[PDB]
RNA sequence: AACCCAGAGCUAGCUGGUUCUCCCCGAAAUGCGUUGAGGCGCAGCAGUUGACUGGACAUCUAGGGGUAAAGCACUGUUUCGGUGCGGGCCGCGAGAGCGGUACCAAAUCGAGGCAAACUCUGAAUACUAGAUAUGACCUCCAAAUAACAGGGGUCAAGGUCGGCCAGUGAGACGAUGGGGGAUAAGCUUCAUCGUCGAGAGGGAAACAGCCCGGAUCACCAGCUAAGGCCCCUAAAUGACCGCUCAGUGAUAAAGGAGGUAGGGGUGCAGAGACAGCCAGGAGGUUUGCCUAGAAGCAGCCACCCUUGAAAGAGUGCGUAAUAGCUCACUGAUCGAGCGCUCUUGCGCCGAAGAUGAACGGGGCUAAGCGGUCUGCCGAAGCUGUGGGAUGUAAAAAAACAU
RNA sequence: CUAUAACGGUCCUAAGGUAGCGAAAUUCCUUGUCGGGUAAGUUCCGACCCGCACGAAAGGCGUAACGAUCUGGGCACUGUCUCGGAGAGAGGCUCGGUGAAAUAGACAUGUCUGUGAAGAUGCGGACUACCUGCACCUGGACAGAAAGACCCUAUGAAGCU
RNA sequence: UUCACAUCGACGGGAAGGUUUGGCACCUCGAUGUCGGCUCUUCGCCACCUGGGGCUGUAGUAUGUUCCAAGGGUUGGGCUGUUCGCCCAUUAAAGCGGUACGUGAGCUGGGUUCAGAACGUCGUGAGACAGUUCGGUCCAUAUCCGGUGUGGGCGUUAGAG
């Protein structure tokens, strides 16, 4: 009587958001059909998932006024680093080890 | 008091939110009935204060009724609430705000649209209140 | 007396006299001897 | 009827009491002069 | 489908039972699969142990989404008027024509909405990813006097993998966004949080799921939170400003109202008002018709003019209908405050059940509700004083943190 | 006349209910209509018929006799009743003797309302009530009795097909 | 007749009740014994009848409606197992309800939920029907609260009638 109820249940979002890290042959967008085009650096699947070819930064932009265009780069900066606390934590486990 | 294509059979309940914007000022007619009480109003009420104020103007003047029903409650029978396949075909029902006007009346004499847009009032399920074009 | 829970005046000459809390109609016509709430 | 009853718990955010006026839900405690230290209160020296 | 003995202490994913002390940590009631859903396997959340760790909390900035709201570009419906295409009908006439109808309808335009499976738009949060700091105390050394930076020693705290092992698998209500229901249930179903579950104590009269709050112990010590200060029960029957006269103060609506304190607009008030006493209060005319009669007053049409201070083809009663009566209107005396209007606050009626006043009681006109300022009571919370216990940790302590 | 069809056409099966009986130990709707009985009869008897779903040896129809059979109306007879009453016996009751039982957390065991696993002597407020016997009644103590016999579950048991 | 409100009130709206049919399934399956009668209560009203009143399209006599009113009253029968389901004869009227659809530790067991049997129907069949039909042992010496009666001690401050 009731005749409905079967949904599927599938899951399709955006894995990496602008500006994260992208690794090698990681994907970026799983997609049912091309939300996101392929930019640079990425690669079209087929079933139109979009990943990503060289480590760096996915950039969202307008490839067109209504297109998405997703792109990666190099990004590699900041070796500098401000933090006394992870020094802090290391310096602990072995002050506290040679006491115990 | 009905629309005429069925896109979807059921749709399933909402809810009032108070009236903000769109307080449809006036656009026909001159005195208007404004509700202040958010609630539904079906068809039926629809059809008893437009026979009220119809019958009473009588003389002159042009009814206006300013908001179609166009979304259907369904009633289901008394076999213990299993599955709601059926009710649609009963009655509709126009989510009416606050601050919407009801009818609209015109070429009537002032008080005349007092005593019309009063009695209209009456036959209806929230308290209201008649506006002039101002 | 019509002990009706709201009407209202209607002769023309209706008084509306509260008395002992009870609004109240008095009209010369009694059909018109209304007492309220 | 037509109209629901309020049970245990919902009868309870109805009837519970409130300080339902700003000013008394306002106030705050009366302060005091600092009161300048005590002395000790006990000593072996006798 | 006997009875006794034996396999047999059969089997039971089902019920009941499971005994001495203290200490530390302490959940879940979710998904998945199941001849499975008042079982079990895995995950999810405890314990304890070993590594590698880095945080957690607050702040800020980025990135995608289409929800709330809005909108009529889309799709689907939606009213009011425009336009007229085209069609039917009258026929002329043996072809389609100019047209006409208070005519039926297709696209369009103007105005106007609506939608979980509508969107040109589109937040707040949430999420993910980055950097940015600094928490609590000490002992200090040098201060006039602080502060803090200067170090040193502690203490407190996140996770991601594993090992050995659990219990759990129908939660409940409350808040919010929703489905189903009848926008009914202390109903059901999911998403994000709180309490109960597993948590005491005070307020709520009594009262898991609401409010404050988190119980190591002792104390015939103090300050407060939620809530309160007439008596029963602690603490002002304390201050001033207002409002209620129903015992409202404890429960429900539409509707009704010269109740009551105010406010927002309105005109009138010696070319004097609403009060009352008054006077006057029409000619055409019996308005035309209809009706036995219709003459203001069954009904309907014209619905004006003259006269004047003033009279509407008369306000109501009434008459077979007339007549009659009286209203509106109008001048005089008395005398200068009265109509209208919507809403604010508190109230009244509407608001009635079956054992006996049911709302803590006594009661109260403030000991009720609206507003501000001061003192107090109020818990196992915080303080003060004094013991215990865990680790942190490896040693007397002592100090923290629980 | 109007109706009901003596009589016809269609798919159908292997064929399409014969005789009798019929709202029936079978008719649901349904106290079916009508007649008799009754003052009044959803029961009852006799009929009609659209037999929801009668029917010919899981026999049809009817029968004299017989029934600790079911069923309806009679006359006689009466405490069945109207409407109770008195009486005798055995118990009950009191005294002498012997002397159990089931049940039993402990009970110092009030009423009304309110609350609460939403129907409390055990909680709250108010009322009421000297302590304790004996006879009498049974509304509560979700009173006793049998781990419900109805309902469901168990990858329970057993019987029959 | 005219006349909305003597009376009825279309179309629609807003409530209270808690007793019908229901929705949830919260207590109760180591058990909360069902329908209808008998006996005995007691309570509620929105009132059927008796007491007083308006209004009436009330001449009177009847009324119709509402208002305060629960003090009282609220028949006997025929049919059915079956509370307005009902005809008969009255009667002032011959109410609706709540009390675990009051009352089975008070009563009957006509019905339904036991084992036998049969009818119609379903099932090939065992069997079955919230269809029918005939038969079918409803157990009890009150501990406590409750109630009706009746006592005793003791209180009433000296003791008693």
């Amino acid at each position: 009587t009731k005749n409905g109820r079967d949904s599927k249940g599938q899951r399709l979002g955006v894995k990496i958001y602008g500006d994260q890290v992208a690794k090698p042959g990681a994907i970026i967008i799983r997609q049912r059909g091309t939300k996101f085009h392929p930019g640079k650096n990425v690669g079209i699947g087929k079933d139109h998932t979009i990943f990503a070819l060289i480590d760096g930064l996915v950039k969202f932009e307008k490839y067109g006024p209504d297109k998405k265009k997703v792109s990666v780069y190099p990004r590699e900066i900041q070796p500098e680093n401000p933090n006394s606390y992870r020094a802090r934590k290391r310096e602990n486990f072995r002050l506290q080890r040679e006491k115990k | 008091l009905s629309p005429k294509r069925t896109r979807f059979r059921k749709q399933h309940r909402g809810r009032m939110k108070g009236i903000s914007y769109r307080g449809n000022r006036i656009c026909f007619g001159r005195y208007a009935l404004q509700a202040l009480e958010p609630a539904w109003i079906t068809s039926r009420q629809i059809e008893a204060g437009r026979r009220a104020m119809t019958r009473n103007a009588r003389r002159g003047g042009k009814i206006w009724v300013r908001i179609f029903p166009d979304k259907p409650v369904t009633v289901r029978p008394a076999e213990t609430r299993m599955g709601s396949g059926k009710g649609s075909p009963e009655y509709w029902v126009a989510v009416v705000k606050p601050g919407r006007i009801l009818y609209e009346i015109s070429g009537v004499a002032e008080n005349i649209a007092r005593r019309a847009v009063a009695i209209a009032a009456s036959k209806m399920p929230i308290r209201t209140q008649f506006i002039i074009s101002g | 007396m019509k002990i009706r829970a709201s009407v209202r005046p209607i002769c023309e000459k209706c008084r509306l006299i509260r008395r002992r809390g009870r609004i109240i109609v008095i009209c010369s016509n009694p059909k018109h001897k209304q007492r309220q709430g | 009827s037509s109209r629901p009853q309020k049970k245990g718990t919902a009868h309870h955010m109805k009837t519970r009491p409130k300080k339902t006026a700003r000013w008394d839900i306002k106030r705050g405690p009366a302060v005091y002069p600092p009161l300048p230290p005590l002395p000790a209160e006990w000593t072996i020296v006798s």
